[PDB]
């Protein structure tokens, strides 16, 4: 489990494996002392780039707990197309509502 | 065009004489006069329709 | 089965036969890579020739799996009745529902 209170601490692995419902009370009971004797090794900024590649891997985790409720999206924008020679590629505008009962 | 595809027509028409000129009514006059200049017409790919 | 990459491969039996529920899903899914090693004798414009035919003799085959669920066809102008010397031929404009429960 990440600790947020350390920089060199938060990897991708730390936060994909954690879940979304779990992200949440994970960070908000951490310490609001920062520690400064050992660092994050791309720095203090680079530590922010790590733990965003977590999240962006998390809704397509998200997704697949999700794909029993939505459906296939069918594409949204035309040039999209196998045949385009015989008709034209459609664009989804996509009003629908994403549901299975 | 004619509701009766059974009774054709090629040399004898349907229509009133006014029809065509309700038409060049409706399309060189109306439709200008809701265009400011922004509408154009279209060559049909019936095949693709 | 006809194959949607190779335009040699497209007639109205093929197609009729297809039901238009089918073909919804065949032109989205095939493969991109239109090839040119096949040509069609009507010529390539030719071959959407034979795929409309295909489509339009289709819609027979539509419309007779329905054929529990509209009514008659009324004749819409007149015209269209046979006995004329005393009452005239009506034209019955259809825009009921047409629905058999």
């Amino acid at each position: 489990a990440p600790q947020f209170h350390r920089p060199s601490t938060i990897t991708a692995d730390n936060v994909r494996a954690l879940g979304m419902r779990g992200l949440v009370l994970a960070t908000n009971n951490a310490q609001f002392i920062m520690d400064n004797s050992y660092p994050h090794p791309h720095g203090t900024q680079g530590a922010v780039r790590e733990f965003l590649r977590g999240q962006a891997a998390a809704l397509t985790d998200l997704g697949v707990t999700h794909a029993n409720n939505t459906f296939a999206p069918q594409p949204m924008f035309a040039g999209d197309a196998a045949a385009e020679w015989l008709r034209p590629s459609f664009g989804l505008k996509r009003t629908y509502s994403p549901f299975v009962v | 065009t004619q509701a009766r595809a059974a009774d054709a027509a090629d040399d004898r028409p349907h229509r009133p004489a006014d029809w065509t000129v309700h038409h060049k009514i409706y399309y060189y006059v109306l439709v200008p006069a809701f265009s400011r200049g922004r509408c154009c017409t279209a060559g049909v790919r019936f095949d693709r329709v």
